[PDB]
């Protein structure tokens, strides 16, 4: 194969190589040949870091927009910033905060624009959101957020698509049994909630 | 299924379930998770 | 003990910090080491040297290299000076009475800028750690601490009480609103660092690593998220090195404005910013050749909006600058350089022509310094001091005045010495040349070029002084006599390896010569007979020093250990290790075995050679102490270090359960008082409005921590642990059970912290009424009956509300799994082959059993 100077091997060939021609202008396209197969190397590091620094500029502007949203409110665009950035702590906090304020204020489970924004999203964002839902469900403290997000995914998406994504049964086998455990536990809290009903019938019998 | 370490490199996922990203972790929290990681290294 | 203590320091005209300028051309504050020195530029004398009252070298001097003065800023019209030191600490002084008025540590590393704003009472400090702190000057507190940067604050700029914008030694430039103390908008300024910031109210200018000076349009009153600060265009300079200070002035008398960018490599690039008249008239000059590519080239803006000017160059490396300007023809720019010199320049300008192809300096304060590192210090009997510099600046000081009164030009010279009569000096250079000078008459007496084939390293007289020795890097050491006042080459002692240091005994007896092969050969002076060859030092070995009675010597090297030798037999006595980089030089006191050692790690140390302790560890220098010289008698020592500083040393609890009970009585007292007040206000608004109840004041701890009483009871119930929660709930009596029920009845109306604490609330309430159930059912009040009924209905509504979507998701997720399975699992009709497939495709897990 070819090497540069003790670093940066190249893709290679299968056999011996008596060929190197770097004799372009500064050092443009460089040639290197095996017995028969040719190789044409491009250029200097002028755009394959320029792309890196412009996507870094976009990343530092959209991370700052996520901080400003997570400050001021507007949980929906903060949510899609968290999904595009894969910031899971911020994603859990925005879903918890939006769920709690939807509990306080007044089919629809988050605020209407947020759960429409969960309806519109693609298969890659949906599979990473269900991965986060899968391991928020393994608690018992942070499982309510996970169950609400599972509910909006289920009642806002197409079920045949949800099934036929590759990877969405190796998640739903991970959050059927934790949900079955939680359904048993919350059902048992309902069942042992009847000591208030018993204390009421004793306080009524009282006289 | 039990929540191991991350399937990424910038992610820190706990047996709690709460996953964090090393871009959003502030520096005092980075030192905090590094020292806790060191304690679970020594034990 | 008659211990040692600093008299004073000098030499440092301008050291590592900025300069702030004071009007009457005018005065100028700059930074000496650990204290500031204020000149006027007109006459040039040191009219003030603002220092602390305590010197290093005193008894209570703590074990640390002292905090170097690393930034200055002055508030003029209140006559204050915020000066800041290398370990984060800030002291704010006055220039009139010279007393320290404020102490402001705050940071962890050195500070980079100060700024007074609203000019009084507000000082903002940006440091080498990434914080930036706002301090008040009248309250002696840190108000706020803006913390979002990454490397080190390089510039900032604020207006009053609402808008700051900073930029740091990462790529980032950030904008803070001071009402919320949060970074609002970030921008990557440059591809590496970001080393400069300045702004005149319309436009902003930054500079990074190499000459791509960036112009920004800031719109402070913008309302978009990003759009508060846009990048408009870049331009180029002549210096490829890091431009690192940009400064703007609006000169009056028509109206005009200028900004300079100081660089590293001896260059300040001044620039003019023009007016809207020549902007709008120069528009079609780039819209010529008559349109979208033309408008793209019209925005491609920088040389359009800005104008170059006179590029002021200098001799030495530039450190810091500032200016003054009158009539737009006196842009007068004061500039402290690195290799210490203060320079007041002045560029004239007739609005179109700078009238000079290169600008002209009006003043240059450099007489009291050395431009380089002092390689050799010497003393006269009690008056004169002798410093030898690398550029050539041989210079003479006086003890009583610290003023340089005699100055020569020698060359790259490293070891010099007096003549025993005084007022006469021999020197050796790093090139093969010796040189003789005096004090009274003109500069030069004589010069011997080619005294050595290679570098001279050391030279030493006798006590009568009629003969010296020079050991040099040509593996040779030669003897030189003084005949008549001229030099006499009489003998040249050849050696095999590079002799590098020579010393004679003060009774003319021995000659110790230290060679590059780790040894020091003690010869006899009287016959050159090779008395001893002291050995075992394991590195090339620096200055030897004979004791006064010529029985003991010390030998130093860069192995950090100085070795004491008795000279009757050449026997080592101690091999003591100090000085964790390298000992440069060692000097005996003239009548004792007490001595000094100054090292490459910026410390001098005082020892005795009877007990071999360290009697003192003196701590006043910031870099390599290249030489020290003790008095010929009397015990005061002058020390010359790399920092261009030369200084003189002369002689001298509840637990859980009851925390829940006290939080319950606090919260329920506040809640019931609020409900009684709102009841009475409602009865006023539903009765004859003659009056009403007044107000409950908000409770102390509740308005201090800013929490509602429901979240107060909730987070103290959270902070008790599951281990002692059962004991905490049993300790409280039935009055506290009743007000706990009042807490639950208050909390299941606020359905954000009912639903975020449902199982904790369920566990605690069910245990409480299960435990107090014998008393609870025998209470007779309809209020408690309705309270239990409301708690019951709202609680079980919340619990069935969550088990609803738990059941829905269970059946939904397993329908998804079921339809995926009946879509594409495989197709065995044989029951055994189907169960073999399910056995081979079921989940396995390995369990460590015990047989």
């Amino acid at each position: 194969d070819g090497l540069i100077k003790c670093l940066k091997t190249l893709d290679g060939h299968n056999n011996r190589l008596w060929a190197l021609s770097t004799m372009n202008d500064g050092d443009m396209i460089v040639s290197a040949d095996a017995d028969g197969v040719f190789q044409f190397w491009k250029d200097c590091t002028e755009q394959e870091i320029e792309e890196e620094q412009e996507k870094a500029k976009l990343q530092v502007e959209q991370e700052q927009s996520l901080q400003n949203y997570m400050s001021k409110g507007d949980w929906t665009n903060a949510f899609l910033l968290a999904m595009t950035l894969d910031h899971p702590m911020r994603l859990f906090n925005v879903l918890k905060r939006a769920l709690g304020e939807s509990r306080s204020r007044q089919e629809v489970i988050f605020n209407e624009e947020l759960d429409q924004a969960i309806s519109i999203l693609n298969d890659e964002q949906l599979i990473l959101l269900m991965k986060r839902c899968r391991d928020w469900n393994t608690n018992a403290k942070t499982h309510t957020i996970a169950q609400r997000t599972i509910r909006c995914i289920l009642m806002h998406h197409n079920i045949a698509k949800l099934s036929e994504i590759p990877g969405m049964v190796k998640i739903v086998d991970a959050i059927i049994p934790y949900t079955q455990r939680h359904f048993t536990r919350v059902d048992n809290l309902v069942e042992q909630s009847y000591i208030l009903d018993y204390a009421l019938v004793e306080m009524d019998k009282l006289f | 299924y039990n929540v191991g370490k991350a399937e990424k490199d910038g992610e820190i996922r706990l047996k709690n379930g709460v996953a964090m990203s090393k871009e959003e972790l502030t520096r005092e929290d980075k030192n905090r998770l590094r020292r806790a990681l060191k304690r679970k290294r020594s034990k | 003990y008659q211990r040692f203590e600093q008299a004073a320091a000098f030499g440092v005209i301008a050291s590592n910090a900025n300069c702030v300028w004071i009007p009457a051309p005018g005065q100028l504050i700059t930074s000496a080491l650990e204290d500031v020195n204020i000149w006027d530029i007109k006459t040039g004398d040191l009219v003030s040297k603002l220092s602390d009252g305590l010197p290093p070298g005193a008894s209570d001097a703590r074990g640390a290299k002292p905090a170097e003065c690393t930034y200055l800023e002055a508030h003029k019209d209140t006559d204050l000076l915020a000066v800041g030191y290398a370990d984060g600490v800030i002291k704010v002084w006055d220039l009139m009475s010279k007393t320290v008025l404020l102490n402001f540590n705050g940071h962890k590393a050195a500070i980079t800028l100060l700024q007074f704003d609203g000019t009084g009472t507000r000082l903002i400090s940006g440091s080498k750690d990434s914080n930036i702190i706002v301090w008040d000057l009248v309250g002696e507190v840190g108000l706020y601490k803006l913390r979002s940067h990454k490397d080190s604050i390089t510039g900032f700029w604020c207006q009053g009480e609402d808008w700051l914008i900073s930029t740091s030694k990462d790529g980032m430039i950030k904008l803070w609103d001071l009402k919320t103390h949060q970074c609002i908008e970030t921008h990557i300024a440059h591809t590496g660092e970001c080393w400069g910031l300045a702004v005149k109210d319309d436009l902003l200018i930054t500079t990074g690593t190499d000459s791509q000076v960036k112009i920004w349009k800031l719109d402070i009153e913008n309302d978009k998220m990003g759009g508060k600060l846009t990048e408009m265009g870049i331009f180029e300079k002549q210096s490829k090195q890091r431009g690192l200070k940009i400064e703007f002035i609006t000169n009056s008398s028509d109206k005009t404005s200028f900004f300079y960018i100081q660089n590293a490599d001896k260059t300040i690039e001044t620039f003019r910013i023009r007016k809207e008249e020549e902007i709008a008239r120069g528009l079609k000059k780039r819209e010529k050749r008559l349109l979208t590519e033309e408008e793209i080239a019209k925005s491609i803006y920088s040389s359009f909006i800005l104008h170059p000017f006179q590029t002021i160059r200098s001799l030495y490396k530039i450190k810091s600058a500032s200016w003054t300007t009158v009539s737009s023809s006196k842009l007068e720019l004061v500039l402290t350089t690195s290799s210490n010199t203060i320079e007041y320049y002045s560029i004239p300008y007739e609005k179109r022509d700078p009238t000079s192809p290169a600008p002209l300096k009006t003043h240059t304060i450099e007489l009291q310094g050395q431009r380089t590192d002092v390689r050799s210090i010497d003393i006269s009997d009690d008056n004169k001091l002798l410093a030898t510099a690398s550029n050539g600046s041989l210079k003479i000081w006086n003890i009583k005045t610290h003023k340089c009164i005699r100055t020569f030009e020698c060359g790259y010279a490293l070891t010099c010495k007096f003549l025993p009569g005084g007022l006469l000096v021999i020197l050796g250079t790093r090139n093969g040349e010796l040189q003789l000078f005096d004090l009274a008459s003109s500069s030069l007496l004589d010069t011997i070029e080619d005294a050595h084939d290679a570098a001279i390293w050391s030279l030493d007289l006798t006590s009568d002084g009629k003969r010296l020795v020079t050991g040099s890097a040509d593996k040779t050491v030669k003897f030189w006599d003084f005949k008549v006042l001229k030099l006499h080459h009489d003998t040249t002692l050849e050696l095999t390896d590079d002799i590098l240091c020579v010393r004679v005994s003060p009774d003319d007896r021995y000659l110790a010569i230290s060679l590059l092969d780790n040894t020091v050969k003690v010869f006899f002076l009287d016959s050159m007979k090779f008395y001893l060859s002291l050995y075992g030092h394991k590195l090339p070995v620096l200055s030897i020093d004979i004791s006064f009675d010529s029985k003991m010597i010390i030998t130093s090297s860069a192995d950090k250990n100085i070795k004491i030798w008795g000279l009757d037999f050449g026997d080592c006595h101690k091999s003591l290790f100090a000085h964790q980089d390298s000992i440069m030089n060692v000097k005996f006191l003239p009548q004792s075995h007490n001595f000094f050692s100054c090292s490459k790690d910026a410390v001098v140390k005082y020892w005795d050679g009877e007990k071999f302790e360290c009697i003192q560890k003196l701590y006043a220098h910031q870099s390599e102490v290249w030489a020290l010289a003790v008095a010929t008698d009397g015990g005061f020592v002058v020390s010359s270090s790399h920092d261009h500083s030369i200084r003189i040393w002369e002689e001298t609890s509840l637990k859980a359960g009851e925390r829940l009970m006290e939080a319950l009585d606090l919260g329920i007292a506040e809640i019931e008082g609020l409900e009684a007040y709102n009841r009475d206000m409602k009865l006023w608004q539903r009765k004859k409005l003659g009056e009403a109840p007044i107000k409950p004041q908000g409770n102390a701890v509740l308005i201090a921590v800013n929490k509602t009483p429901e979240q107060y009871i909730m987070d103290t119930l959270l902070r008790i642990r599951m281990s002692q929660l059962e004991d905490a709930l049993m300790v409280m009596p039935f009055s506290y059970v009743l007000k706990f029920l009042k807490f639950i009845d208050t909390v299941m109306q606020n359905k954000t912290l009912l639903h975020s604490h449902l199982p904790l609330i369920c566990k605690n309430l069910f245990f409480i009424i299960k435990f107090n159930h014998k008393e609870l059912v025998s209470q007779k009040n309809e209020e408690l009956k309705l309270q239990i009924n409301r708690v019951k209905t709202e609680l079980r509504s919340a619990l069935k509300s969550t088990e609803d979507d738990l059941g829905f998701n269970v059946q939904g997720l397993k329908f998804v799994k079921q339809q995926w399975n009946l879509r594409h699992n495989y197709e065995f009709v044989d029951e055994y082959d189907q169960q073999e497939k399910e056995s081979n495709s079921a989940r396995k897990r390995v369990f460590g059993t015990v047989i």
